[PDB]
């Protein structure tokens, strides 16, 4: 009886599973590693702090590698609750990577909440949720303390610490462009909040001391990093109203080795709007009662699941004069993808398409290289625009190839696209792999 | 005997006496007899139950 | 281009050690009675208790 | 047309990506295994069983290996819904593990409850309320089956399974020490509820058999196994009613090299109970009606993740009278350090530091060994509890430097650390190779 | 700051940062066999 | 134990294997060699309103 | 009666329940030096085990030797070389009302009057060894911390 | 248990069934005066 | 444990040698002033090594 | 209350029972309970409710 039972049944289908035995699960056996402390230190941020400044700080060479940078904004609200939407990352609008002069990467406000929105998952996206906004149901002049991790090639895994011990003749600083548009904090939608107070701002950077025969090598030894960088221009959308399914044809301006390409369609004024608002609960405010209005979004719950007000229809990306693939509706990209490729959910308005078979990871798994390729291009569908907003009973009885009027306010279009390079650090000196 | 005496400064207090240090030849009997292990189907059994042919 | 040789933090002439440091020289010299040495022998002590470096030769070429 | 399209895209840069290959991702390699059974048995519980009693197992040797031990106990609940908060863990107030008249570890139920708050994430959390609580509004007279896992280093993983065929001259012993008071089950609050159930309860132990190969290897050869310990002492706290906010400096008696230091803030009266009550949604018994009181919590929702409520304002670790890091604000430790060290979301009121990349894993990646510290002390800035808990206006309404005045309840500090150690076995014997 | 941590090399460590195996601050990636990924419809056969 | 999430109400799962859910081979029983596998259940009394 | 002045002349008493301590542990560098034990066992049980004299309520001893009356060295804690030594105190609840007897003579070990409140002053003794030496006229402590 | 293996196991309708099947005359009786009340007892009667 | 029960203990070998042991117990009494006769003791019927 | 022990180990360090030395042998201690304590359950051969 018992295990030994099972193991007494021991033949022919077990001689590949566990004949002539090469692994144990029960005795595991761990590596020796080299001696590091970790410290956070803040510096001093150059630059005034305030509504629509642009501020940067040199990373002070406090330590040997750099891991990580949280930067921290205090925020006093300016509304009631509610009316906030992730407001630390729209306040952090633009965080630029230079090393020795030179741009190695750059990450907008959008971007941070299209990463968290189809990236980031769990508790962590919570979490992340919890660093960002108000999440309690908090009143108006609640005071709070908020935090914006980094997400560039450096900062999620130690495998990639900034080697500043090996770049004693260059500087490596961040430049950090704030939002003056700030809902909740300092507007509510296009409208000025009095008395609103300005933010208050500090850069805190992990940094890693190592031992003295590992920092030696460090700074003696010539080092190759592969690293991953972000490429972003925005641009226009072609929503119709009623009638028609527009098309529009995007050259792309994109290079170097793709893991993916990811994008959303947005309302410029409203920070994180990627879907059309109506009067569904949590899809507008006041929505499910007579002041619902859909012209303005209930801007805690922005961000929905539900398709249905997400304006775009199908893609297909076009390389060299031939279909990439045969032609997607809009929810394989929305749903699908992100299922296959990270194992995640991904809001409504919010798409990806993967080159990469595990994108959100360092490892190389895959990559379209645009800088071998001569046109590239994005083709779009919109739905067709005219289901009456203000009517849940036509916004939630509906089919596929419409959507509500209100997604015509979804004028800007951000296409995303994260691909690999170089960094290699020689003499003291570091710098890119590859141009363009 | 008034300068010359022996006291206890910081740093001849350190926690590493211990730390550095096992308990087990303090807590360890002395055993002689070998550890027993031995085949399974010695116990087990003897899988006598016709196996399918393949 | 930042021209700058040290790194930047405590490493090099700070000798961030703790207090066990005080072991370390009694067994260095022997006896726990260490109150008298330095007060008669101070040269020894101090040649044996300051760290050493590593250089960094790199160049480009005229 | 489609992949036939893309792998023409080959340039310079993809030497670093595709030149030489080395791997093939579509033809995996998996290593044959020993050949094993898990088998889950039970155990004789010596003592009696009941509320505060101590009761212990010896662990028979029934199989070569251990590694997971389930702990469970049978509760009828005496209140109505919401009047329970982890009864199954809290009703467990300690477990000591011994080998060999050696004690290697000891875990407590408020730990229980900080490892759960740091370290477990999604469906796991809710999983382990199931196991632990009534989740579904049961009602008064309700009567279930609890499980409480185990913790143990051994316990998680199989790579670090006890060898029991190694350990055939030393018994290995657990000890669980019972509590007195139960949320809801024995007592409501400080009221005793007459009529109340005492607990039933078994202990699980799952064996694992191994083949002839491996086991008589296992009783060969000596063993050490790179193990996590549990270190903790109590601490008294101070929290001001008004005007100041106190400062603390506790003198910390951590050894070994340590992975983390985590924290919380209590009432020892209601477990679980890490913020000040408040008459807002889910912060009190009777919150929002004309019933709330804010001396008794809402207690199936005693865990809240708004740090309004909680007391620390800041925080440092001094070593040696030398700033480890400098100051950072309570919200740190309780939503940052967990956001780059584990991956989830840590409730308001626990608050976690790390030394280690990982600490949610068990690499080794990083430790703090405090044997060689002269003076370890956590220094403490407490925010001023002069909010009114009972207005939701002042206690949604506030600056970051203050919070309710409920909090000044929050009289104890559970400091633990959790760092690693070596287990030495060989000859039937075991023990832990540096003590403390 | 971290060194005060840094220094304290110990008997114990010798289990842990004695003898250095890996870093975890140098990672090496592995290169691949080149591949395309793509997702095409088939034919249904049947009412 | 074997997997790390939540199974609801209903649905049961027994092991053989140390992680069912990835799909290196963690643990088999192999029911091909066992002559008489059973499963006994013992079931609830359905006696509440 | 007042309960807030003794019978001076009889002020020492045997009766724990006047007691003040719940129990009491000593803890060595973070790890218990033995189990957590009742007021009573440091007030009665040891005096006996190693002293064999009797102990009035409220006093109480912990040894580290096997006749730590005699002059005999019978096994020490050596406190020069122990970083953190605490010890962790607990208090009874001093809810008796100090002027009814039925309630004094009448209650368990974890409970005191509630003129205990008064007891302000915590003092703790250590006794230890250390050597006199004497050399030509001159004398002093070899180990003096 | 010899070992941690399963040698044998017996349940109480076991007990009975072997003592309807194999014991016989005076030691059944015997077994039942060593397991019962045999002699009419009554309420608060107490036997080994 | 209690009133006319009879338990044992295995002494744990946690040390080297065992010196003294002391067998302590909680009592309630439910009678008056000097109606109790070393009622620890002689709970104690009997002590076996 | 507390009741020591009076055995030959009990009272003198000099013959301590040593543990350590009796590697293979395990050392029990058998407690009878009296049923009846005179004072707390009864008064004489009077139980006390």
């Amino acid at each position: 009886a018992g295990g030994l039972s099972q193991l007494v049944a021991y033949g022919a289908q077990d001689v590949y599973l566990t004949g002539n035995p090469q692994i144990t699960f029960f005795k595991t056996v761990y590596r020796r590693y080299t001696n590091f402390a970790i410290e956070s230190i803040q510096q001093t941020i150059n630059g005034s702090v305030g509504f629509g400044n642009k501020v940067s700080t040199q990373i002070s060479r406090n330590g040997d590698l750099i891991t990580d940078i949280v930067v921290e904004f205090v925020l006093t609200k300016g509304g009631n609750g509610g009316t906030t939407y992730y407001p630390a990352e729209e306040l952090l609008q633009d965080v630029e990577l230079e090393i020795g002069g030179q741009r190695i990467d750059k990450h907008y406000n959008d971007w941070f909440r299209t990463y968290d929105a189809l990236f980031r998952m769990n508790d962590d996206r919570y979490n992340y949720r919890r660093m960002t906004d108000w999440v309690n149901n908090e009143l108006v002049g609640a005071q709070k303390r908020f935090y914006v991790p980094l997400i560039f090639f450096f900062n999620q895994t130690p495998g990639l610490a900034l080697p500043l011990i090996a770049l004693q003749y260059h500087e490596v600083k961040l430049y950090f462009t704030l939002a003056s548009q700030v809902q909740g904090v300092n507007y509510n939608g296009s409208s000025a909040i009095a008395g609103a107070a300005q933010p208050t701002m500090s850069v805190w950077v992990d940094y890693i001391f190592l031992d003295t025969q590992e920092r030696t090598r460090f700074a003696q030894l010539p080092h190759e990093y592969l690293i991953e960088q972000l490429q972003f221009t925005g641009s226009e959308t072609a929503t119709p109203s009623a009638t028609t399914q527009a098309s529009q044809n995007i050259r792309l301006n994109f290079n170097h080795p793709t893991k993916y390409l990811a994008w959303n369609f947005n309302n410029p004024t409203n920070y994180g709007q990627y879907t059309a608002l109506a009067n569904i609960p949590g899809a507008c405010s006041g929505a499910g009662t007579a002041a619902a209005t859909v012209t303005t979004p209930d801007y805690g719950n922005t961000g929905t699941y539900n398709e249905q007000l997400a304006v775009l229809d199908s893609a297909k990306i076009q390389l060299n004069g031939q279909d990439r693939f045969a032609t997607r509706k809009g929810s394989y990209f929305n749903k699908v993808q992100p299922y296959q490729s990270i194992g995640g959910v991904t809001p409504a308005g919010v798409y990806l398409y993967s080159f990469a078979l595990k994108p959100a990871g360092r490892q190389p798994s895959g990559t379209c290289n645009f800088s071998r390729i001569d046109n590239a291009t994005l083709s779009l569908t919109y739905k067709t625009c005219s289901i009456d907003a203000t009517s849940p009973a036509a916004v939630l009885g509906n089919t596929e190839t419409v959507t509500a009027n209100t997604a015509t306010l979804l004028t800007a279009l951000n296409i995303y696209a994260k691909n690999y390079n170089v960094l290699r650090i020689m003499s003291g000196m570091g710098g890119l792999a590859y141009a363009n | 005997l008034l300068r010359g005496f022996e006291s206890s400064l910081r740093g001849s207090r350190v926690r590493t006496q211990i730390d550095d240090k096992s308990f087990i030849p303090y807590t360890w009997q002395m055993i002689d007899v070998p550890l027993a292990a031995a085949k399974t189907s010695f116990i087990a059994g003897l899988d006598t139950r016709q196996q399918l042919a393949y | 281009f930042r021209d700058t040789a040290s790194i930047g933090f405590s490493d090099t002439h700070q000798d961030e050690k703790t207090l066990r440091f005080l072991k370390k020289q009694i067994s260095q010299f022997i006896k726990h009675l260490k109150e008298y040495y330095p007060n008669n022998e101070l040269t020894k002590k101090l040649v044996m208790k300051y760290s050493d470096v590593q250089l960094l030769p790199y160049t480009k070429g005229a």
